[PDB]
């Protein structure tokens, strides 16, 4: 079987401009298990991106949360680069910190 | 607490 | 890492009860036994972990505790007599099947002598003329065969007879030597005869 | 089941030998034992498939194993020493966990010299004629002496046909000459029938004792007959009387 | 009231580049607190959750020869599903185990898993008996009756009457400030204007533990099931979750919606609406 990602991005807290915050990523429902996920600040990959290890769910489908230190700002955006098998090209969901 | 299953297919 | 003891006799055609100690055992480790027969690979009799297993020749019976268990032959035969190990391949949960024997219990088996006619014969050898050979036999399975002292003196071993056209079993032992001092009559003096042991002369 | 080849080596200390095990067909789990004299198997080396997982028990780096296409495995021992002198065990299973199937086994002697090796005489020792007329019974009696290493098979042949009923082999051989780390050895078997099948002068009994040693492949320089692998027997015919 | 403990498993083979990689993941509830990658450099189970570091150190050895065992034994599966399924030994393939136990108030086993998948789909599962199997298909029958034989079953049964069970009861009470108290959820609806007649109610739970929530939208007292965005409840990265729920409603008619919330660390259910 092969399942598509679902992608979520979203900090820790209400964000506030200025303080420091956790930025997530977390894909879910997604097989089989390789997946490339990139943290995104204006267009740029950020390094040393921590992740979870690897679970899944009842329905054996996966999920991993990446997760990264951030502070977010009115000036910068970010978002999630996400590629799988079942995606032809890489999907960029922008961090909309109202989702 | 894990145990071994040493069992295979 | 398991116990058991050095050796153990029993009769033909009784059961057999082989113990084991395991008291380290995690509530999750096999109990498995294997088997050497003389000059043979080994071979696996029987496994388990809690209840007791069966077979048509072997059961295994386990310990509440699980801290010792017991191979069970029921029918036990001359064919029997090995070398039984009990296992614990799993190890504690530290090792994949690979097998620890490693010190076991080695079987003997008896046979049913239930008319012993123990007796010292000479053989003389069929084309040679000085070659002879004494042959110990029809003892009973209380009879044990000493290893002689002396070098130039051969002593073998007892070991069981099956002629199974007739359902007939039998021991003997066999000793030779070039001393112009050595007799049959002398021969086993070494070991402690039945005192009704024929001696034709 | 499983088989390996040879049954006997017998092998000059510093030369290279080979253990070959062809397993059962579709098993992906193959382990290599050793058993020293008096003791029991104790772990070699691991093949999963084609791959060798587990070599911990490997004495050194001398002891080379190979199972190239996950079916016949091979353990090359470099440089033989006194000390490989054992049994050497295949089995297979149906998985790491499952139970073993053991071959018949390898058993390799490592000699100084191969001058050592002999081929047994073979004597037979015709029936007690106070047996026959106490018991009803004849038993012969088979003597393989002065052979070295202790390779040997002895087998028991009436009128042509190998008898297993009524015969007792010695377990293990004597040593003529215990003193000595090469000893030669002897070894005894017994063959019971009933009095008239003795007793009858067309009935032929043979004691056959087959010898693994050298071969044609090995070079020999000393005087007496070549100690290859061989069949040694001595016959005895019934007797009227 | 009850709770339970489940241990993961990811075996994925890969043709070329090395061996297969296994890994393990442990939870209690949903908390995370071992981990096992064998890609790690020195690699060993890991403390993940602050209340299983006060376990010894023959434990964490013992958890960690379990887990490099694994790694050869998944090996074995991977190559036997091949042969199972007529595969080629170019194809990359998952295996994947969850295996654990429930219990109750009084700490008893409820039920015991133990559940294979390879390549997602099932493959073999342990029936709630703890003595049988149920093959999803005809290469798994093969497994069933090789683990029939070898009297598989006999050792799940006991180590989830015993072991699992056992060593759950301890984590549970060693780690009782977190794993036995629950976090409420802080809750709060927000409102975004989309076009002049419709405008999105977003109704938030923010730092609530365990996962298990449940967010419904509701207009005049009616379910709006099938009008709600509901997004997957998400981990916040400190151990607790996050979940909203949307509904796109009229201008003027906010006051009009209703959003119910139900958790365990809840006192009675909770109903919000968007204060203007």
């Amino acid at each position: 079987i092969q399942r598509t990602p679902k992608i979520q991005v979203y900090s820790r807290h209400p964000a506030e401009n200025g303080k420091s915050n956790f930025l997530n990523c977390y894909v879910s429902g997604f097989h089989p298990s390789d997946i490339e996920v990139d943290l995104l600040k204006n267009g740029e990959r950020i390094e040393k991106v921590e992740h979870s290890d690897l679970s899944f769910s009842k329905d054996w489908s996966f999920y991993l949360l990446y997760y990264t230190e951030f502070t977010p700002t009115e000036k910068d955006e970010y978002a999630c680069r996400v590629n799988h098998v079942t995606l032809s090209q890489p999907k960029i969901v922008k961090w909309d910190r109202d989702m | 607490e894990e145990y071994l299953k040493a069992w295979t297919f | 890492k398991t116990t058991q003891p050095n050796s153990m006799e029993s009769n033909e055609e009784e059961p057999v009860h082989l113990p084991c100690n395991h008291s380290t055992i995690s509530g999750t480790d096999y109990i498995h036994w294997y088997r050497q027969l003389p000059s043979q690979g080994p071979e696996y009799v029987i496994h388990g972990l809690t209840s007791n297993v069966n077979n048509r020749m072997a059961s295994l019976a386990i310990a509440e505790d699980r801290k010792s268990s017991t191979l069970i032959l029921h029918r036990a035969t001359l064919r029997d007599a090995a070398v039984y190990y009990c296992i614990l391949p799993l190890a504690g949960g530290t090792s994949y099947g690979k097998l620890t024997f490693g010190q076991g219990t080695i079987l003997t088996v008896h046979p049913n002598i239930q008319n012993p006619d123990p007796a010292v014969y000479q053989l003389r050898d069929s084309k040679s003329s000085d070659k002879s050979v004494c042959l110990f036999t029809d003892f009973d399975s209380q009879t044990n065969v000493s290893q002689s002292k002396d070098s130039d003196v051969y002593i073998t071993d007892k070991t069981v007879l099956d002629m199974r056209s007739m359902d007939f079993k039998s021991n003997s032992a066999v000793a030779w030597s070039n001393k112009s001092d050595f007799a049959c009559a002398n021969a086993f003096n070494n070991s402690i005869i039945p005192e009704d042991t024929f001696f034709p002369s | 089941g499983v088989s390996q080849s040879p049954r006997y080596k017998v092998a000059k200390r510093g030369q290279d030998v080979a253990l070959r095990c062809d397993p059962i067909s579709g098993h992906v789990s193959l382990f290599w034992y050793q058993q020293a004299l008096g003791q029991g198997p104790e772990f070699l080396t691991y093949f999963q498939n084609e791959a060798q997982l587990d070599k911990s028990g490997l004495p050194s780096d001398r002891f080379f194993a190979e199972r190239p296409e996950g079916s016949v495995s091979t353990l090359k021992i470099q440089r033989t020493q006194q000390e490989d002198s054992a049994v050497y065990l295949c089995a297979s299973s149906l998985g790491q966990a499952y139970e073993q199937y053991f071959g018949p086994g390898t058993r390799l002697t490592v000699t100084e010299d191969l001058k050592n090796v002999f081929p047994p005489e073979v004597a037979v020792f015709e029936p007690s004629e106070a047996e026959i007329s106490h018991t009803q019974k004849a038993t012969l009696v088979c003597l393989a002496t002065g052979f070295y290493p202790d390779h040997v098979e002895l087998s028991w042949w009436v009128n042509g046909k190998e008898v297993h009923s009524g015969v007792s082999t010695d377990p293990q051989p004597l040593k003529e000459q215990p003193a000595l780390n090469d000893s030669r050895y002897a070894l005894s078997s017994r063959l019971r029938v009933s009095a008239t099948f003795w007793q009858n002068p067309r009935n032929h009994f043979r004691c056959q004792v087959q010898f693994y040693g050298l071969s044609e492949n090995d070079e020999w320089t000393q005087d007496r007959a070549k100690p290859v692998t061989q069949i040694v027997s001595a016959e005895a015919w019934g007797r009227a009387d | 009231g009850s709770h339970s403990m489940r241990y993961f498993y990811t075996a994925m083979s890969r043709p070329g580049r090395g061996e297969p990689r296994f890994i393990t993941v442990g939870y209690v509830d949903d908390t995370l607190f071992v981990r096992f990658d064998s890609d790690a450099t020195s690699p060993r189970k890991e403390p993940r959750a602050p209340w299983i570091e006060q376990e010894g150190p023959e434990y964490w050895d013992r958890e960690t020869q379990i887990s490099k065992t694994n790694t050869q034994t998944y090996r074995e599966n991977l190559r036997t599903a091949l042969r199972y399924y007529n595969q080629s030994e170019a194809g990359s393939h998952i295996i994947q185990r969850m295996y654990g136990c429930d219990v109750g108030p009084d700490g008893r086993l409820l039920r015991g898993y133990d559940q294979y998948a390879y390549d997602g789909k099932d493959y073999i599962a342990l029936n709630e008996d703890l003595s049988s199997w149920t093959a999803a298909d005809t290469a798994a029958q093969i497994t069933q009756r090789k683990w029939e034989a070898a009297r598989v079953a006999e050792q799940d049964r006991a180590y989830l009457e015993g072991l699992c069970v056992e060593s759950l009861r301890r984590y549970l009470e060693n780690g009782k400030e977190t794993l036995q108290r629950a976090d409420p959820p802080k809750t709060h609806v927000t409102h975004h204007p989309i076009s002049d007649h419709e405008v999105t109610l977003r109704c938030w739970a923010l730092g609530f533990y365990p996962a298990e929530i449940t967010l419904t939208w509701q207009r005049d007292g009616e379910d709006q099931t099938q009008d709600t965005e509901l997004v997957e409840t998400r981990p916040a990265g400190d151990r607790t979750f996050q979940k909203w729920a949307a509904v796109v409603v009229p201008s003027g008619e906010e006051q009009r919606y209703t959003c119910h919330v139900q958790h365990e660390g809840l006192p009675k259910p909770l109903t919000l609406r968007w204060e203007p």
